[PDB]
């Protein structure tokens, strides 16, 4: 007439703040550029959206 | 003391009175129903970034 219990759960490690994966949600997207352009024999830089 | 008409078998015996701490191993069995708390110690070597 003996008897035992035993318990038991589940939790998360300390090292999630340094390996992990992230999982995201894309939408549209912007774009920019950069030229260089000859005027007049010398060679300028532009950069716009 | 002395224990008068009895055998060797049918008899325990213990030590009881201690003045120390433990670890809680999931290898020894537990004092009581509830246990009760009397401290904690720290975890080292802890993580970083670098190269390789
Ligand atoms: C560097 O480690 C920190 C935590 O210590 C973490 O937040 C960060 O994302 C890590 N960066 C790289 C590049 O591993
Ligand atoms: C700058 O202009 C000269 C002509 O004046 C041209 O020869 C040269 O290629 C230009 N620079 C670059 C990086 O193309």
């Amino acid at each position: 007439e003996n008897t035992q219990l035993s318990e038991a759960h589940v939790e998360k490690s300390e090292s999630c703040k340094t390996e992990f994966a992230s999982a995201y949600r894309a939408h549209t997207a912007s774009a920019s550029a950069k030229l260089r352009v000859l005027y007049q024999g010398n060679n300028i830089t532009v950069a716009a959206y | 003391k002395v224990i008068n008409n009895c055998k060797i078998d049918q008899c325990h015996a213990a030590v009881t009175n201690h003045k120390n701490w433990q670890y809680n191993s999931p290898l020894v069995p537990r004092n009581a129903e509830l246990g009760d708390r009397k401290g904690k110690i720290h975890i080292p070597f802890p993580l970083a970034n670098v190269t390789c």
